[PDB]
RNA sequence: UGAUAUUGAAUGUUGGUACAGCUUGUACAGGAUAGGUAGGAGCCUUGGAAACCGGAGCGCCAGCUUCGGUGGAGGCAUCGGU
């Protein structure tokens, strides 16, 4: 039973995962578009991000959270939907923080697609 | 109470005319076993059950069972048992039987005429047959082709009741879903030889 | 068309029930311009509705349409490789159009011998919303809700 | 035998009337239902699986509202996903979104 | 590779056996969560009835369970019906 937590939203182009943890990063609960039965294109859509956030939130509310800090990673379109969905579940969102990993010129990226 | 072997079959052979049905079957039924006897049509499942019950004597082999063991046998020719229901009222404690009956959805069986009791739905026959067997307080249940005619109600009832049952249960069924809820072992009878699988029916398939 | 929206056409209210909806259904039932046949069918049907239920036929009919008229329909859009069904709100006029059309078509498919009887039974089913036409409305609402993600898309 | 029967009956172009309490077999074969309920036979134009999983229409006159409002939420939510917060268009969509969410709460 | 002898000690976990305690028991109707059998019209009661509250387990979502704090005279039945 913990109150304050961080909501890690990993929004990629293919899927949106939402893990909810305590302030010390111990996992309370998590949800992802795939876990909710979305497949392929559907998982990417922002609608699925909403549903993923709601499902993750309702799992956490059992443990008794009230305030969430939000961290967003990846280039997906889910972050806004997932954040608004967390607010709609009742948990107040203190601050959103983009923590997408930025290399300072490190590893060579994979070759560009010729689509 | 325990898992002491209740029925032990060894070298059970049975033939009809020139057709071998059972060829050298060694198996044991222990207390608390929920065994699904599966196999395609004509493989001998009813024949086997009748031999286990004692309706048919085998050609070779021995059947070891407690001398006092009471074996409740659902059988396939329900028609015969249900026609004797009028006789069964005198032999079975009315109370228990009717208690079950109402649960199975046969309400107010007391009031049914002999006409209706001879005109029953095949699903009613089974519900009445099931209630009778369970009121006799058998120590070993054999259920040949149950849930054949049962509705959602009688299937929920037969499941919840099988789980409660204390003795062993041998269920002969083709119904994947009924097996996937009640049984933990599959006896597959093919080419007159029984093979053994652990778990329910779905994993048996795999 | 490209120029812009075009003047819709008015209908006169039915002589007996003084209802434009009734008149519109009469037009939907008409075949080969034989408006006589369709008026007779509808009036006979409304007698069956009053004679069967006992309620006013118009009240039953209006209740039936309420249960048939859809609120969200789906429009197809070819997005690259896969075609997406985009949910779109149904204009009030279109709601009435679809209701009458669906009612008439599925009524024609029923198993009664005469259209008036058929139509009557269909309206009664829609009153209790258990007929084919109702089912059609269920389907569109399912499609819209299922493809709710793609509502963003639109022309 | 059951599998072969299932294959054959799916192809058969005539009328099939089947009674079965194996709902899987029914749900594969049957597209319409005659339900025996309360000493009445009612015909339903739906598959066995859909009929059981129905949900009473007690608020079916209100689901229409919940359907239209929610579909508007989806449209505005979709657009917001594509636009940077710094665009002036963001502000208008967010106000409507929160206002529409209040309506959703009121209907529930 | 296993059993066993050489081959001992302590702890923890997990099954079986015997005993004891805590207790545990919902078809429908019926007043409602009715385990079976037996006696049964008195039993309990400042040695705290009912009722209020808090705590806890179970739960078919009806609810029962007991550690308790306020509370102070009833509460329960065979009769009745089901
Ligand atoms: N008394 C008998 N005399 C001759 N042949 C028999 C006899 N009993 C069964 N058979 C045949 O021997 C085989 C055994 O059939 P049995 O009834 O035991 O099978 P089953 O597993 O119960 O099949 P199903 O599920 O179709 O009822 C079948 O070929 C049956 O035709």
């Amino acid at each position: 039973n913990i109150e304050s937590g961080i909501a890690h939203i990993r929004s990629t182009f293919n899927n949106t995962i939402v893990t909810i943890t305590d302030t010390h990063g111990n996992a309370i609960s998590w949800s992802s578009a795939g876990a909710l039965g979305f497949r392929g294109s559907r998982k990417s859509t922002p609608f699925a991000a909403q549903m993923a956030a709601e499902t993750a939130a309702k799992g956490s509310i059992e443990h008794g959270l009230k305030t969430l800090e939000v961290t967003v990673k990846g280039p997906g379109s889910g972050r806004e939907a997932a954040i608004r969905a967390l607010q709609a579940a009742g948990l107040e969102v203190t601050a959103i923080r983009d923590v997408t990993p930025v290399p300072h010129n490190g590893c060579r990226p994979p070759k560009r697609r010729r689509v | 109470k325990n898992q002491r072997t209740i029925v032990k079959v060894s070298g059970l052979e049975k033939s009809f005319h020139l057709r071998k049905v059972l060829q050298n079957l060694h198996f044991e039924i222990k207390n608390g076993d929920r065994i699904g006897l599966v196999g395609y049509n004509g493989t001998g499942k009813t024949t086997l059950a009748n031999i286990i019950f004692g309706k048919i004597t085998p050609d070779n082999g021995l059947i070891e069972k407690s001398r006092d063991l009471r074996m409740g046998y659902l059988s396939q020719s329900i028609d015969y048992e249900v026609s004797h229901f009028q006789q069964s009222i005198a032999e079975v404690e009315e109370h228990e039987l009717f208690q079950h009956a109402s649960s199975l959805g046969l309400n107010k069986v007391f009031d049914w005429s002999e006409d209706r009791l001879t005109h029953l739905s095949g699903g009613e026959k089974l519900k009445l047959a099931l209630s009778m067997v369970w009121a006799t307080k058998p120590d070993f249940l054999i259920l040949d082709q149950p849930t054949n005619h049962l509705d959602f109600t009688g299937i929920n009832w037969l499941v919840s009741e099988l789980e409660k049952f204390h003795g062993p249960v041998l269920i002969i069924s083709h119904d994947r879903h009924f097996l996937d809820k009640t049984v933990n072992r599959i006896f597959e009878l093919e080419e007159s030889r029984i093979q053994f699988f652990n778990g329910n029916y779905s994993d048996y398939r795999i | 068309p490209r120029k812009g929206p075009v003047a819709k056409r008015d209908v006169l209210p039915d002589p007996i029930y003084n209802s434009k909806l009734v008149s519109r259904l009469i037009n939907k039932m008409m075949i080969d311009g034989k408006k006589g046949k369709s008026q007779t069918i509808l009036y006979k049907s409304f007698d069956i509705i009053k004679e069967r239920t006992g309620n006013d036929a118009m009240e039953v009919f209006e209740q039936a349409l309420k249960n048939i008229m859809p609120v969200l329909e789906v429009k197809a859009r070819r997005v690259g490789g896969a075609n997406y069904q985009v949910p779109v709100e149904v204009r009030p006029e279109r709601r009435t159009t679809l209701g009458l059309r669906w009612l008439v078509n599925y009524a024609r498919l029923r198993g009664e011998k005469t259209m008036e009887e058929r139509l009557a039974n269909e309206i009664l089913d829609a009153a209790n919303n258990t007929g084919a036409a109702v089912k059609k409305r269920e389907d569109t609402h399912k499609m819209a809700e299922a493809n709710k993600a793609f509502a963003h898309y639109r022309w | 035998s059951r599998e072969q029967l299932e294959q054959t009956l799916s192809e058969f172009t005539g009328t099939i009337i089947t009674v079965s309490h194996d709902h899987y077999f029914l749900n594969k074969l049957c597209d319409r239902l005659l339900v025996f309920e309360n000493q009445q036979i009612k015909r339903f134009e739906m598959k066995p699986q859909e009929y059981l999983n129905k949900d009473v229409k007690s608020g079916d006159r209100s689901e229409e509202a919940m359907l239209i409002i929610e579909n508007k939420i989806a449209l505005i939510l979709g657009e917001l996903s594509l636009i940077d917060q710094n665009n002036p268009k963001y502000y208008r969509l967010d106000e409507e979104f929160n206002e529409l969410l209040k309506q959703k709460r009121n209907l529930k």
